[PDB]
RNA sequence: AAGCUCGUAUCAGUUUUAUGAGGUAAAGCGAAUGAUUAGAGGUUCCGGGGUCGAAAUGACCUUGACCUAUUCUCAAACUUUAAAUAUGUAAGAAGUCCUUGUUACUUAAUUGAACGUGGACAUUUGAAUGAAGAGCUUUUAGUGGGCCAUUUUUGGUAAGC
RNA sequence: GAGAACAGAAAUCUCCAGUAGAACAAAAGGGUAAAAGCCCCCUUGAUUUUGAUUUUCAGUGUGAAUACAAACCAUGAAAGU
RNA sequence: GGUUGCGGCCAUAUCUACCAGAAAGCACCGUUUCCCGUCCGAUCAACUGUAGUUAAGCUGGUAAGAGCCUGACCGAGUAGUGUAGUGGGUGACCAUACGCGAAACUCAGGUGCUGCAAUCU
C-alpha cells in the first residue's frame, strides 16, 4: 500500500551538501538566539535528533522559546481556508537567522541618523525607498565608436 | 509474436532501462556497432559522411540491424571492405512492454528501442574524397528501413573528428598531433612539461 | 653522516601457526618464555575452512613482540642457525624483512620432552629515529620519502652489519 | 479517486485568513524555570509602581 | 593518485589535519544553555610539551577563542623553581599562579583564598554565604589520554586550591586505591613537593652515584640535596600568593629588527 | 439569513527590493554509481593455448583480465552542477534610540534575560497598485455519482478508455 | 600491493596506500571516521508525576517521535549526554 | 615578519616530486625509581632537557603538475521554460511575439586569509 511516514520523499532534501559532510562547523552552536527573533529552517541529516517535519524546510517563523540545545518557533501553515500557528520545537543545527532583518534594520539606522542630520540642516527629506524609475535623457559619443552594421547570417557555412 | 513497427514509433513514455529493477529483458538484434576497416588511422580516412535525423522518434534494434547489413553488403561489394570505417552511434537501450492478455495491465518486455532528437547522428562513414559516390548510395539504400526523414550530410569536419580539415593540418604540421589505433592524441599547450616533451618530440 | 638516521631495529616478532587448538598451542605457548622472558599472547582465528579446519575466535597461532637490544641478541643467536645466508625475496618493498626455521631448539634452548618440534617465524622491522610521529596522538604525521627504509638501505646495513652472505639472487 | 479540482477556489471565496496575532501571547510552552521568575517579577513591579 | 579521488575528497578541519583538537568534545565544552545568552563558557586550557607547561582560561566567541589570562612554567624562577619544569610539582605551582592571578584581574582574591595549608585532600571550592559565588571554569585536556597520576591534575589540584572552582572527582589524583575505592591524602601530598624526584634522587645517590648527577646535573649548581625541594616549593607557592600578577619580559628590539631578518629568511616567491 | 463591534484600519489568488529552501526540465558521465562500442600503449612467478624446449620465478607468438592515457551512446527509481513557473518571510507606531525600576530565573558579578517607568523621534509614520469597508459570532439548507478543453503526465498498441 | 618454514587463491604475523568503496539486527533511502563503525570498563534514562508540541490529521483519537519543568540515578576526571 | 597554545572560515589551505630553513620555539632524541599502562616503557604515564640533531616532523618555496576557487564580450542569450494566437504542420514536432535564462566545454588569473595571549635576532 502507499506510505506517508514522518521522513518520505526527503532522500535529495536531508542530505548534506556535497563534500559538506561531517562535525557542523561551531558557529551554529554560537549565533545566540533571542524571543522575537526572526530564523529560517534548513535541516540537516547528521543530526536526527530535533528534526523538523520536511513541510517545514525552507519556510520562516518567528522564535517563542529558549532552552538548552534548542528553541522553539512560530511558524503559520496552510490547512483547507485558514493559517493554523504551529508552536514547534527545535535543535539549533537546523537554524540560521534570517538576513531579511539584519538588512533592514541598518536600513532603519540610516534612514534614523539622517533624519537626525536633516533635522539639524533644514531640509525636509524623502526616505521612502522608490522603484527603478525610467531612464533619464542623455547625448551618446560617436568620436571613437562609429557604429558597425550588420546583417543576419545564413545556415550553409555554418551547417 | 512481433508488433508493428508504427506503433512504437513516438517518445510517448519515460525511459525504462534495464537494471535490477527490471532485471529480464530479451536482449538486441543489433550487437555489432563497428564495421569496415576498424583499425584504420584517421590520415586515411578524412572524409566523413553522416547520415542525420529530421524528427523525433524511436529506433528498433532490428530496423538498426537491417539497415546496416543493407548499407554494408553494397560499400564492401562494390568497393571493398577496407574502403570505409562505418560506426553507428546511437545505441537501443529503451525498452517497450506489450499488454500480451485490465486488473493488472503492465507489460512484459519483449524489445528494445534508441531514442532520437531534432538533429543526432546515427550512421557515420568515414573513407576517401573518391568514395562518396558510393557512401551517399550506401546510406541512401539504409534511410528506406527505418522511418521518417533523413538526411545525408557532407560535413566539415576531418571524419570522426571535432575539427575542420585545415586546422587539422594546421595541427598535423606541427607534433602537436600524435595517433593512436584508430584516433589520435592533441597536444595541449597545458600540463606536465616533462610528460607533454616525452610525447610530441618532433615539437619544440 | 647522520646521527638519527641509521636503520636502527625497532621489533621482532616471533609468529607460529599451528592450524588446531588444545594443549598443542599452550605447549606452542611454554616455549617463548624462556627466549623471550615475556609472555607470547595467542592469537585468535579469522574465518572457517574445511581444509585447515579452523573456526572463528579459535586459537591456531601464537606469536610475542621483542625490542631492545634482546631481539638483537635473539637474531645474533638465530642467523648462524641459519649460516647468516638470506635471500632477496625476504626483503619487503619497505626495508623489513624475515625468514622461518624450523627447529626451534636450534637456538640452544634447554630442551623440553613434552613439546617436541614446531618450527618459528622471524619477521624483523627497522626505521629510522623519528619515526614516533606516526604513532602519536597529537599532532600525527608521515616521514619523508628521504626518511623512508627500503630493500636498498636496508641490504646495505644488511651487508655491513652480519659481515656477508645476502643473497642476491 | 481524489479529484482534488474546484478546492483553491472554494478556499478563496471566503478568503484564507491570517491567524491575527496578539500582543501579549500565551506563555504555554515556554520554559516554567522563567515563566515563575517573570511572574514573581510583574507583582514586585506593580508594587513598585503602586506607591510611586 | 588519480584525479576522482581529490575532486570527490572532504578535507577535514585545519586542526583536525594538524591533529592539535578534538571537535567531538569542543561542541560539549563550548556551547552553553540557551537561556545563558551570551554568556561565555570559560576552559582551563593546560598543555604539555616537551619542556614547556602551557596554562591558559580561554573563552569562545565566533572569530576565535579569548584569553582571559594564562601562565607558562617558563617564569617559574622568578618565585624560585629553576628545574624540574615540566612536573606535577610545577603543574601545581603554574595552577596556583594562573588561579590567583585570575581571582584578582577580576577582584575576588580576598573572598575565595583557596586552601594556605594544603595536606593532600580532595576538597571542592564552597561558595561563601551571601556573597560572589566562586568561578567556575572546566577543563579539557586536548588529546592526552586521562591516567590516574597524570601531569595535568596536579594543575587541576593547583587550580582548585587557588579558589576557580574546577569541578573534579579524587578517582585521577594519585595515591587513589582501586581496590578499595579511597585515596590516600599522604601519598599525593609528597608528590606536590618531590616526592617522585626528591626520593628518587635519593634513592641514586647511594645507589648509583655517577648517573644521578649524569642525569640531575643542574640540581648541584646551587647545591639542592634531595630533601630542600618542599622548603623550595613550598616558598614558590607563597611567593604566589605573595604576587601572582604577570609582568612581561623586556625586549632586546620592537618587532621590526625581528621582522627585518625573518624578511630576508623567509624565502619569498 | 440573522446580525454584533468598529470606521480606510491593515488586509490582497498582485508586482518590486532584500533574503532563504528545492534537485524537475536541461546538462554530465575523458566526475562518483551502474550500462555500453572501438581499436592503441602496457603489465604476469599468476586464464588458457601453440613453439623451443629435461626443466626454469625461462624465450617468442596468442588471447582475455587487470594498468594506463583515449573513444561511441544512455539512466524515473545515477549525479558534481543546476534553471523557468510556482513557493516561505520582512519592508516599522505592537517601531527606533537613551535613561534605568522589578525577579524566587541567569551570571564570577550591581551578569545578561523578560516585562517595565520617564524622556526624545511622531510632518514622506519608513516600496508599488487598489481597497465596492476591516474584524467577529451563531444557525442552517442543498451537495457529498461528475464531465470537457490547452499544457504536464502514468498504465495502455490505442481509444468519444 | 610488497613480505615470513611447513603455507596453496586463502589459516596466523609485519609494513605502505586506503573519503568509506566497510559495518551500523532486519526492506529501501538518508546519515556517521580520534564516530553513530571494532574492542574494553561501568551500567540500568528500556524509571516516577502529569503536562506542551510535531506527523496522518476534522487540526478528534491511536501508534511513533521532539523540546522542556519537578524527582531519583547511572556514566565520565569534566563539560555533557 | 618567524614561532607556540587556543582558535574561527573549512582544499586559494588538499595531493604528488624535489629544495631550502640564522634566532628562539616546536619536534625528534635520553632513562624507567614512582602513579600507571602495555605480550612489547613501541604507544601511554612519570623523570631529567641532562646526553645529541634538523635527518624527519613543522614552516616556506619550485612545478607551463593533478585538484580546488574566482571571472567574464568563450560557449550562450544556445538548450530549456511561464504566457499568446481560428500560427504552420497529416502528425511528430516546429516557427514567431512578449519575458526569464542555465550547465558542460574554452580562456585568463589565483594557490590561504585572519582572531586572542605569549615569545624570538
Amino acid at each position: 500500500g502507499k506510505s506517508h511516514g514522518y521522513r518520505s520523499r526527503t532522500r535529495y532534501m536531508f542530505q548534506r551538501d556535497f563534500r559538506k559532510h561531517g562535525a557542523v562547523h561551531l558557529s551554529t552552536y554560537l549565533k545566540v538566539y533571542k524571543v522575537g527573533d526572526i530564523v529560517d529552517i534548513k535541516a540537516n541529516g547528521s543530526i536526527q535528533k530535533g528534526m523538523p517535519h520536511k513541510f517545514y524546510q525552507g519556510k520562516t517563523g518567528v522564535v517563542y522559546n529558549v532552552t538548552k540545545s534548542s528553541v522553539g518557533v512560530i511558524i503559520n501553515k496552510m490547512v483547507g481556508n485558514r493559517y493554523l500557528e504551529k508552536r514547534l520545537n527545535l535543535r539549533v543545527e537546523h537554524i540560521k537567522h534570517s538576513k531579511c532583518r539584519q538588512e533592514f534594520l541598518e536600513r532603519v539606522k540610516a534612514n534614523a541618523a539622517k533624519r537626525a542630520e536633516a533635522k539639524a540642516q533644514g531640509v525636509a527629506v524623502q526616505l521612502k525607498r522608490q522603484p527603478a524609475q525610467p531612464r533619464e535623457s542623455r547625448i551618446v559619443s560617436t568620436e571613437g565608436n562609429v557604429p558597425q552594421t550588420l546583417a543576419p547570417v545564413p545556415y550553409e557555412t555554418f551547417i | 509474436a512481433r508488433r508493428p513497427a508504427r506503433c512504437y514509433r513516438y517518445q510517448k513514455n519515460k525511459p525504462y532501462p534495464k537494471s535490477r529493477y527490471n532485471r529480464a529483458v530479451p536482449d538486441s538484434k543489433i550487437r555489432i556497432y563497428d564495421l569496415g576497416k576498424k583499425k584504420a588511422t584517421v590520415d586515411e580516412f578524412p572524409l566523413c559522411v553522416h547520415l542525420v535525423s529530421n524528427e523525433l522518434e524511436q529506433l528498433s534494434s532490428e530496423a538498426l540491424e537491417a539497415a546496416r547489413i543493407c548499407a554494408n553488403k553494397y560499400m564492401t561489394t562494390v568497393s571493398g571492405r577496407d574502403a570505409f570505417h562505418l560506426r553507428v552511434r546511437v545505441h537501443p537501450f529503451h525498452v517497450l512492454r506489450i499488454n500480451k492478455m485490465m486488473r493488472g495491465a503492465w507489460g512484459k518486455p519483449h524489445g528494445l528501442a534508441a531514442r532520437v532528437d531534432i538533429g543526432q547522428i546515427i550512421f557515420s562513414v568515414r573513407t576517401k574524397d573518391s568514395n562518396k559516390d558510393v557512401v551517399v548510395e550506401g546510406l541512401r539504400r539504409a534511410r528506406y528501413k527505418f522511418p521518417g526523414q533523413q538526411k545525408i550530410i557532407l560535413s566539415k569536419k576531418w571524419g570522426f573528428t571535432n575539427l575542420d580539415r585545415p586546422e587539422y593540418l594546421k595541427k598535423r604540421e606541427a607534433g602537436e598531433v600524435k595517433d593512436d589505433g584508430a584516433f589520435v592524441k592533441f597536444l595541449s599547450k597545458k600540463g606536465s612539461l616533462e610528460n607533454n616533451i616525452r610525447e610530441f618530440p618532433e615539437y619544440f | 653522516q647522520n646521527p638519527m638516521r641509521d636503520l636502527k631495529i625497532e621489533k621482532l616478532v616471533l609468529n607460529i601457526s599451528v592450524g588446531e587448538s588444545g594443549d598443542r598451542l599452550t605447549r606452542a605457548s611454554k616455549v617463548l618464555e624462556q627466549l623471550s622472558g615475556q609472555t607470547p599472547v595467542q592469537s585468535k582465528a579469522r574465518y572457517t575452512v574445511r581444509t585447515f579446519g579452523i573456526r572463528r575466535n579459535e586459537k591456531i597461532a601464537v606469536h610475542v613482540t621483542v625490542r631492545g637490544p634482546k631481539a638483537e641478541e635473539i637474531l645474533e643467536r638465530g642467523l648462524k642457525v641459519k649460516e647468516y645466508q638470506l635471500r632477496d625475496r625476504n626483503f619487503s618493498a619497505t626495508g623489513n624483512f624475515g625468514f622461518g626455521i624450523d627447529e626451534h631448539i636450534d637456538l640452544g634452548i634447554k630442551y623440553d620432552p613434552s613439546i617436541g618440534i614446531f618450527g618459528m617465524d622471524f619477521y624483523v622491522v627497522m626505521n629510522r629515529p623519528g619515526a614516533r610521529v606516526t604513532r602519536r596522538k597529537r599532532c600525527k604525521g608521515t616521514v619523508g620519502n628521504s626518511h623512508k627504509t627500503t630493500k636498498e638501505d636496508t641490504v646495505s646495513w644488511f651487508k655491513q652489519k652480519y659481515d656477508a652472505d645476502v643473497l642476491d639472487k | 479517486n481524489h479529484t482534488a479540482h474546484n478546492q483553491t477556489r472554494k478556499a478563496h471565496r471566503n478568503g484564507i485568513k491570517k491567524p491575527k496575532t496578539y500582543k501579549y501571547p500565551s506563555l504555554k510552552g515556554v520554559d516554567p524555570k522563567f515563566r515563575r521568575n517573570h511572574k514573581h517579577a510583574l507583582h514586585g513591579t506593580a508594587k513598585a509602581l503602586a506607591a510611586a | 593518485k588519480s584525479s576522482a579521488y581529490s575532486s570527490r575528497f572532504q578535507t577535514p578541519f585545519r586542526r583536525r589535519r594538524e591533529g592539535k583538537t578534538d571537535y567531538y568534545q569542543r561542541k560539549r565544552l563550548v556551547t552553553q544553555h540557551k537561556a545563558k545568552y551570551n554568556t561565555p563558557k570559560y576552559r582551563l586550557v593546560v598543555r604539555f610539551t616537551n619542556k614547556d607547561i602551557i596554562c591558559q582560561i580561554i573563552s569562545s566567541t565566533i572569530t576565535g577563542d579569548v584569553v582571559l589570562a594564562a601562565a607558562y612554567s617558563h617564569e617559574l624562577p622568578r618565585y624560585g623553581i629553576t628545574h624540574g619544569l615540566t612536573n606535577w610539582a610545577a603543574a601545581y605551582a603554574t595552577g596556583l599562579l594562573i588561579a590567583r592571578r585570575t581571582l584578582q584581574k577580576l577582584g575576588l582574591d580576598e573572598t575565595y583564598k583557596g586552601v594556605e595549608e594544603v595536606e593532600g585532600e580532595y576538597e571542592l571550592t564552597e561558595a561563601v554565604e551571601d556573597g560572589p559565588r566562586p568561578f567556575k571554569v572546566f577543563l579539557d585536556i586536548g588529546l592526552q589520554r586521562t591516567t590516574t597520576g597524570a601531569r595535568v591534575f596536579g594543575a587541576l589540584k593547583g587550580a582548585s586550591d587557588g579558589g576557580l572552582y574546577v569541578p573534579h572527582s579524587e578517582n585521577r589524583f594519585p595515591g587513589w586505591d582501586f581496590e578499595t575505592e579511597e585515596i590516600d591524602p599522604e601519598l599525593l601530598r609528597s608528590y606536590i613537593f618531590g616526592g617522585h624526584v626528591s626520593q628518587y634522587m635519593e634513592e641514586l645517590a647511594d645507589d648509583d652515584e655517577e648517573r644521578f648527577s649524569e642525569l640531575f646535573k643542574g640540581y648541584l649548581a646551587d647545591d639542592i640535596d634531595a630533601d630542600s625541594l618542599e622548603d623550595i616549593y613550598t616558598s614558590a607557592h607563597e611567593a604566589i600568593r605573595a604576587d601572582p600578577a604577570f609582568k612581561p619580559t623586556e625586549k632586546k628590539f620592537t618587532k621590526e629588527q625581528y621582522a627585518a631578518e625573518s624578511k630576508k629568511y623567509r624565502q619569498t616567491k
